[PDB]
């Protein structure tokens, strides 16, 4: 619905700390793992990284 | 970090300037680079580096479909994460 509450402009998304930042500091939630902004990240076969918020996976 | 001046010479890379254009040679290391004055780089490189050299040119291979192999070495579909 239209809730009621303490947001923050659009700009700004929410982060854990209290704080809410920009979409480029946002973190990737990747089974259920808080990877940091910039993670570049592969086992053997897949390859995978966190840009913005979104998890990046390939193949 | 200290410009040098042009033509020059050392540790067997002439970098010279052939047809008003400039050139990088390294003969001994199988390379001749050079530009144009638009800007346009150019890379000639020899038969010994034959499915070595991989990179941003891609494999000096036969084929041409095969030559995204990854620093992980991985053939991509895509141009661009390559
Ligand atoms: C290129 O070298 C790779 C790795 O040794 C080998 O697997 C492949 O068969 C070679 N391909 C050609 C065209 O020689
Ligand atoms: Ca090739």
């Amino acid at each position: 619905a239209c809730l009621e509450g303490c947001f923050c402009p659009p700009g700004l998304y929410m982060d854990e700390r209290g704080d809410c930042v920009p979409k480029a500091q946002c973190p990737c939630y990747y089974d259920g793992e808080i990877f940091q902004p910039e993670d570049i990240f592969s086992d053997h076969h897949t390859m995978c990284y966190c840009e913005d918020g979104f998890m990046h996976c390939t193949m | 970090d200290q410009r040098v001046s042009m033509p020059y010479a050392s540790k067997g890379l002439y970098l010279e300037t052939e047809a008003g254009y400039y050139k990088l040679s390294g003969e001994a290391y199988g390379f001749v680079a050079r530009i144009d004055g638009s800007g346009n780089f150019q890379v000639l490189l020899s038969d010994r580096y034959f499915n070595k050299t991989c990179g941003l040119c891609g494999n000096f291979n036969i084929f041409a479909e095969d030559d995204f192999m990854t620093q992980e070495g991985t053939l991509t579909s895509d141009p661009y994460d390559f």
